RNA sequence: CUGACCGAGUAGUGUAGUGGGUGACCAUACGCGAAACUCAGGU
RNA sequence: UUUGCUCCACACAAUAUAGAUGGAUACGAAUAAGGCGUCCUUGUGGCGUCGCUGAACCAUAGCAGGCUAGCAACGGUGCACUUGGCGGAAAGGCCUUGGGUGCUUGCUGGCGAAUUGCAAUGUCAUUUUGCGUGGGGAUAAAUCAUUUGUAUACGACUUAGA
RNA sequence: GCAGUCAAGCGACAUUGCUAUGUCGGCUCUUCCUAUCAUACCGAAGCAGAAUUCGGUAAGCGUUGGAUUGUUCACCCACUAAUAGGGAACGUGAGCUGGGUUUAGACCGUCGUGAGACAGGUUAGUACCCUACUGAU
RNA sequence: AAGCUCGUAUCAGUUUUAUGAGUAAAUAUGUAAGAAGUCCUUGUUUAAUUGAACGUGGACAUUUGAAUGAAGAGCUUUUAGUGGGCCAUUUUUGGUAAGAACUGGCGAUGCGGGAUGAACCGAACGUAGAGUUAAGGUGCCGGAAUACACGCUCAUCAGACACCACAAAAGGUGUUAGUUCAUCUAGACAGCCGGACGGUGGCCAUGGAAGUCGGAAUCCGCUAAGGAGUGUGUAACAACUCACCGGCCGAAUGAACUAGCCCUGAAAAUGGAUGGCGCUCAAGCGUGUUACCUAUACUCUACCGUCAGGGUUGGAUGCCCUGACGAGUAGGCAGG
RNA sequence: GAAAUUGUUGAAAGGGAAGGGCAUUUGAUCAGACAGGCCAGCAUCAGUUUUGGUGGCAGGAUAAAUCCAUAGGAAUGUAGCUUGCCUCGGUAAGUAUUAUAGCCUGUGGGAAUACUGCCAGCUGGGACUGAGGACUGCGACGUAAGUCAAGGAUGCUGGCAUAAUGGUUAUAUGCCGCCCGUCUUGAAA
C-alpha cells in the first residue's frame, strides 16, 4: 500500500576489457520490488548507455526510515511533465517520514497539476534540520511556538440509518 | 487573479535606486573629514528656491542632504560603530528631516546666521473671513479693486475639499455668507492650511534651525541649539 | 493558503459597552443602541479586557477572510455611530424652477415631500426610515442635513433622495437641478 | 583504412491500456536499435 | 313488502392482509452552539452538570401465563361508570375529581404441568360481508311517461302536475 | 484575393496599392426562436429644446391595405407606434387552389431524306376504421 | 463426403544459432540446424581413371546435431454454396473538409457492460448444482461501502468516464499551486502629509499657445529629488496633479511567466434528458487503499450426445473402463 | 360431424394493447404405491468451497523503533540570573545548553513488535454434491487378532400415508422479451 523505498545498484555486466564497472546506485521509491527496479532500469537507461539486457541488479535493499516517529520539514525538488513542456518544482512538506512525505506529495501533484505517477519526477527529498531556512508559508505557519487551533464543525457518524436526538456539532 | 491595478505611466524619470544612497553615504563620509566644523540642522519643510539661495548665500562650503537613515549610517547610530571620535552622539541628536551644512569659517558665525535667517512660510496665525460676496484670487486680503475674481475652475475644488459651500450664479465665484477659515493662534487643519495656500496668504514666517554642531579637532559634539 | 486562523482587532471606547451572543450583536452607548444580524457571515467573537475584541476565524479562507475584515469594519461603523452618530448634510440646487423640500406626517410615517422638481407636477414622497433625524439647516440657503446612528440608514436616505431627482429625457450636461450630498462627518 | 562506456541508449520502430489531449500530437511498460558524427590510428 | 334499515350487545362462517408477533417514547431555535439544575440586582446574566448517539427510557417472572395462604404498603395498573376540561390543519384525539371491580412478580408459602413421545408458524391479531338471538330510533327518495323552456343533434340541462 | 511591410510568440494584432435550368406560390389555421422593426425600462452620443444614432435585458402584444408579377428574379403608393428576420417534411394535395410544372389533339421557328426531336413560343385538357382535437353521456 | 498407402510421423501463421538481401535501422523477407549426413579407401572429360557420376570394403547409430508443441504423414475419387460482401487497425498516397497494400471482426454471433446499437470493452454457447472472476458499478431506480485518505469547483445553459456524434488560440481584478527577476529592519508596497527648483514666458510660427492647439527638440546651474514637464485646465497665465525625492507608518512587497478547476470562446425554432430521480468537504474532478454484485467465462461435481484409446468367445453392429469436446448462415454426412 | 366465427352456463383476469421466457404464491384439477411409499431433523463422513480463532518457525541494519549508557549541539531557549514597569506574581528582551522541562545528533547494549513466506500445525461455523453398487488395488493405526477418514453415505429418529410432496393449467408478482417469411453488406421500418 504505502510506498517503499529500496535502494538499487546497477552493475553494467562486465566483459573482457571492460571489467568491475563503477556500480552506479540510486534511490528509488515504489510500491514493491518489481516497480523500484523498472524505475532504477528506465532511469538508469536514459542517464548512460545501459539496459537491462546488458546489466543486472547488485542488490536491493529496503531503506527503513532512521526515526519513523518525528516530526521533519521535507524539502522536494520534483520534476514533472505537464501537458505542455516540463519544468521544475520545489514543495516542503511537514511529515513524519520520507515515505509519507512522497505519498502526501504523490497526491498533491496528482491533484493540484494532474501530475500522474508516469510523468512525476523525483529529483530529490532532504530534510530539513533548520528553521529559519523554511520558504514555504503553509508549512511555516506550523512552527509558531505553542500552536493550538480548534476544530469546529465536528461531525459525528451514525450506525443507524435513524436518530431521535437530533445530533450537534461539539 | 483580483489584485490591485497600478497607474504607473511612461514617465521621462526613474528611480535613483539604492546606488544614489550608497553614494551620499561616502560623500557625507569624506565631507565629515574634508570640512572642519559639522551640523546637525532641520528642514522638515522648506522651498526648494529657498535651499538653493542657502547653498549660495555664504562662502565656499557644502550643504549636505538625504534621508535620515543614510545619514544617520554614514554618522553612525551607535558608539562602537561611530565613524568618528563621539559622532555617535551627534547622529543621536538626528530626528526629524536633517541637513548637514560643512564649512569652515567659525562655529559662531554659522549659528548666528541661522538666528539671523528668516523667510517667508506658509501656514502648513491671525484670523482671516473670507468677503461675504464675490471671493477674489486674494480672498479678500487685498482691496477688491487691485485683486480679480477667482476662477471658476477651481470652484469644484473649493466644494469637495475645502468644505466652503460655494454657489456658482454668475459663475464668478460667490458666497452666501462671509466663511471663517482660520483661528487666532492655532495649528491650521489641512484642509485649513491647504485654503491659505491656494490663496496666497504666506502669513508664516520660517527661520533656520539646528540641535547641535560638531568640530574635527573637539572631538565632541557641540550642544548648541538655537532656532 | 486555508490560514490556521486570522483575527481582527475591535477597539471599544469605554464609555460605550457591547454585548455578544449567537451572532446576533447588540451595541450600547450614550447615543442609543444599535443591532445586526451576522447569522449569515459565520464569524466568532471573543472578549479580552472589555475595552478590546478580537474576531478569529480558523481555517477561513481568502473569501472568508474578507468576510472577517468586514464584519471588524461592521463593529467599528457600528461603535462609532453610536459613540459619534453621522451627520449626512444634502444640498439642492435649481435653475429656473425653486424645488420645494418639506416634511408630511401622510399615513404617520413621517414623509419627505419634494415638489417642483423642473416645473413637474407629481409630487414624490420618500419613506424616512427608522433612526434617522432629519432636520433643514439654519442660515444656509437649500441644504437639507440628515442625521442618525446608523450608518446604513443614513446613507440609504440620503441616496434615495439624490435618486428621486434623477433627470429624464434631458441632457444632463446642461439640467444641473437635483438632489446632492455636501458632506459625511460626524455629529460631533 | 580499424577500435572505442563516441554520436547514443538519440533518431527510428513491434506490442498494450476504458493512458493524456477536441484536434494536431504526446507520455508510460514489455523490446529491438542505427548511421552521419567525435578521438586516435590508416594512406 | 307481515319486519326493511341503522346502532348497541353475542355466536358461526366465509373474506382476505404490500405482511403485527412488547411500546410511532410528542418542546422550539442554532450547529463559529446547545439541553438540564441552581442563584441573582431576570438578562444575549453567574455557577455546576451532559453529549462524543436510541448499545437509551418504559416494560419485561406465573398452563399464550392456572387454582389457592399470608406479610408490608396504599402505591402501580387493565375494565365499565362518573366530575370538570382542552383539541378544527386531516379536530374523532389529549387531560383529570370520585369511588366500584379485579391482578399486583413489592415480599414469603401450598398443589398442577409430563404422552405435542427429539423441532415442524404449531393457529392466541385486524378489514369486509350474511345468516342465526336480546335491547334501543323513523317510517323516504330518484328514474321512466307527460309537461314549460333560461337547452339541446340524441344524451344532458332548466321547470310543473296527487 | 494578389505581391509586400515589422515582429510578442512559435506568426496574432496592426500595415503598403486595386477590386442562375430550378419548378414554388397563396387562402385559411395553430405553435415556437431572438439575431428587438414598434411598445416598457436604462447607458453612451454637440441631448440647449424638438428630432435622431448606437448599445443592455426583455417575444406579451402589434408587425398592414393596395399598382404588379403563374412565377422562382423582385420593384413601387398609402395608412399605422412600426409595418423586423426565421422554424414546425423551406408545416399545411383524403384542406382548398394544379395557379407553374407533365400524358393522349393541334398551331409557328431550327434540324432531321424520313418517322420525330426540341434552343424553343402558343393553345385544351378526370374517411363510415384507429388515434389526436372540439363538444357531450 | 468416400476413402487408399504408410506410421512415430515428419512437420509448425512460434522462437534461438549462422549469414546474404538494406548513408539505412526496426518490423518482416531467404536459406540450413544433417542418418535421405560426414569421413578413409577403392571400381567403371583431363597429358594421366585427374575428376564428375553410380557402386563395394571400412568408421559413427540416436545429446543423431537447437528450443518448444504436435487426436500422425502422404496419397486418390468426387461435389453441395461464393465468386459483387461490409466495419475496424498499421503503412503509402490524396487532402481547406478519398485511392492502393496489411491483419482482426460482422456478414454466419449468442451472453455481461457502454440506458439500446454490426464494427467497442470482456468472453465465444450441451442440460444441471456450488464457488471465483472479466469488463462495468457500490445514493435510489439497480444486485454492491451516503467506503477510508489527500488537494480543486461556485458555474444566472458547471460538472458528471475512450470508440459516443467530440473546438481551441485568446479574454476574466474567479480561484489553487509553482519558475525567474527587483526593492527589502541604515526601512520593500498601501496610506499621511512636504518638496517637485532657476537660465527659460527655451527657437519658430502667434493675437493669444508661459510644462501642455502645434513643428524640430530636450540642454545648462543645484540637489535627496525634480522630466525645456504624464495628464486635468482657464483665451493666456495660474492652479491642480503624474514621474521623482523627504520624512511618519514597521514586515514582506512588486513585475512577468508557467499549469490545476470555472465562464465566455461552444446564439434556434413542438417540450427533454450525465438515462431519470437527482448531488456540492458530491453522489463532480486527479490519484492512492480495501471489501463487495456477477457472463452461457473460469474452478469442483451430476447427466445426454460426438470423438479417441483400451478390455471382452463366457443383445457382437453387443457390454465395461478411461480421456477431450458440445457456437454457427449457405451446405455435406449420419441417425431418427 | 374439425377450425375460422357466434350464443347460454361454470371458473379467472382486465388503469393507453394482448400474446411469450426463467422464478415462485393463490384457485381448480390429476396419476401412482404402503411385512414397507412421500417430507424433514441429528451424529459422523468422501469431494468442492467460504468465513474466523490460534500456535511454531524462516528473512530485514539478525527489521527499523522504543528504552538504557555515553560525548556533543541547538532553540519554536528549560530552570536561574540582569533589565522593564508592575495587574506583587506577571510576563516583554538579554544572558543562560539542563539546572526547579526536556529535544536532537553519533556511538554501543539487550528484546519484541510490524512487513513478508513456510508449516506433509490444531481447530469452530455455513453452503452444495450422496454420483458408483458382493471382494480383488494403492495406504495408515496395531506384537498379533483386526480396524480405519484407505479406488463415490452411512447409523438413528419424527410427521404424512395423502392432493401432504409433486405435474398440468387459470391467474398474482421480481426481471427480460419488438413481427413471421423473403431480399438486402444492413429492416420493425
Amino acid at each position: 500500500a504505502h510506498f517503499k523505498e529500496y535502494q538499487v545498484i546497477g552493475r553494467r555486466l562486465p566483459t573482457e576489457s571492460v571489467p568491475e564497472p563503477k556500480l552506479f546506485r540510486m534511490r528509488i521509491f515504489a510500491s514493491n520490488e518489481v516497480i523500484a527496479k523498472s524505475r532504477y532500469w528506465y532511469f538508469l537507461q536514459k542517464l548512460h548507455k545501459v539496459k537491462k539486457a546488458s546489466g543486472e541488479i547488485v542488490s536491493i535493499n529496503q531503506i527503513n526510515e532512521a526515526h519513523p516517529t518525528k516530526v521533519k520539514n521535507f524539502g522536494v525538488w520534483v520534476r514533472y511533465d505537464s501537458r505542455s513542456g516540463t519544468h521544475n518544482m520545489y514543495k516542503e512538506i511537514r511529515d513524519v517520514s520520507r515515505v509519507a512525505a512522497v505519498e502526501t506529495l504523490y497526491q498533491d501533484m496528482a491533484a493540484r497539476h494532474r501530475a500522474r505517477f508516469r510523468s512525476i519526477h523525483i529529483l530529490k527529498v532532504a530534510e530539513i534540520e533548520k528553521t529559519a531556512d523554511v520558504k514555504r508559508q503553509y508549512v511555516k505557519q506550523f512552527l509558531t511556538k505553542d500552536l493550538k487551533f480548534p476544530l469546529p464543525h465536528r461531525v459525528q457518524k451514525s450506525t443507524k440509518t435513524f436518530s431521535y436526538k437530533r445530533p450537534s456539532t461539539f | 487573479r483580483s489584485k490591485r491595478s497600478k497607474l504607473v505611466t511612461l514617465a521621462q524619470t526613474d528611480k535613483k535606486g539604492r546606488e544614489n544612497k550608497e553614494r551620499i553615504f561616502d560623500e557625507v563620509r569624506e565631507a565629515l573629514d574634508t570640512y572642519r566644523y559639522v551640523w546637525v540642522l532641520h528642514l522638515d519643510d522648506v522651498r526648494t528656491p529657498v535651499l538653493q539661495e542657502i547653498r549660495t548665500s555664504w562662502a565656499g562650503s557644502k550643504l549636505i542632504m538625504g534621508k535620515r537613515k543614510v545619514l544617520q549610517k554614514a554618522l553612525g547610530e551607535k558608539r562602537e560603530e561611530e565613524y568618528k571620535e563621539n559622532l555617535y552622539q551627534l547622529s543621536k541628536l538626528c530626528s526629524g528631516v536633517t541637513g548637514l551644512l560643512f564649512t569652515d569659517e567659525d562655529v559662531n558665525t554659522v549659528k548666528e546666521y541661522f538666528k539671523s535667517y528668516v523667510r517667508s512660510d506658509y501656514s502648513r496665525p491671525l484670523t482671516f473671513t473670507i468677503p461675504e460676496g464675490i471671493v477674489y484670487s486674494r480672498g479678500g486680503q487685498i482691496p477688491a479693486e487691485e485683486d480679480v475674481p477667482m476662477i471658476h475652475s477651481l470652484e469644484p475644488t473649493m466644494r469637495n475639499k475645502f468644505e466652503i459651500p460655494t454657489k456658482i450664479k454668475a459663475g464668478k465665484i460667490t458666497i452666501d455668507s462671509p466663511y471663517l477659515v482660520c483661528t487666532e493662534g492655532e495649528k491650521l487643519d489641512v484642509r485649513q492650511a491647504l485654503i491659505l495656500k491656494q490663496f496666497g496668504i504666506a502669513a508664516s514666517e520660517f527661520k533656520v534651525k539646528v540641535s547641535a554642531y560638531y568640530d574635527n579637532d573637539s572631538s565632541t559634539v557641540e550642544s548648541t541649539n538655537i532656532n | 493558503m486555508k490560514y490556521i486562523q486570522t483575527e481582527q482587532q475591535i477597539e471599544v471606547p469605554e464609555g460605550v459597552t457591547v454585548s455578544i451572543k449567537s451572532r446576533i450583536v447588540k451595541v450600547v452607548g450614550p447615543r442609543g443602541t444599535l443591532t445586526k444580524n451576522l447569522k449569515h457571515i459565520d464569524v466568532t467573537f471573543t472578549k479580552v479586557n472589555n475595552q478590546l475584541i478580537k474576531v478569529a476565524v480558523h481555517n477561513g479562507g481568502r473569501k472568508h477572510v474578507a468576510a472577517l475584515r468586514t464584519v471588524k469594519s461592521l463593529v467599528d461603523n457600528m461603535i462609532t455611530g453610536v459613540t459619534k452618530g453621522y451627520k449626512y448634510k444634502m444640498r439642492y440646487v435649481y435653475a429656473h424652477f425653486p424645488i420645494n423640500v418639506n416634511i408630511v406626517e401622510k399615513d404617520g410615517a413621517k414623509f419627505i415631500e419634494v415638489r417642483n422638481f423642473l416645473g413637474d407636477k407629481k409630487i414624490r414622497n420618500v419613506p424616512v426610515r427608522d433612526g434617522v433625524t432629519i432636520e433643514f439647516s439654519t442660515n444656509v440657503k437649500d441644504e437639507i442635513v440628515l442625521s442618525g446612528n446608523s450608518v446604513e440608514d443614513v446613507s440609504q436616505n440620503a441616496a434615495d433622495l439624490q435618486q428621486i431627482c434623477r433627470v429624464r429625457n434631458k441632457d444632463i450636461r446642461k439640467f444641473l437641478d437635483g438632489i446632492y450630498v455636501s458632506h459625511k462627518g460626524f455629529i460631533t
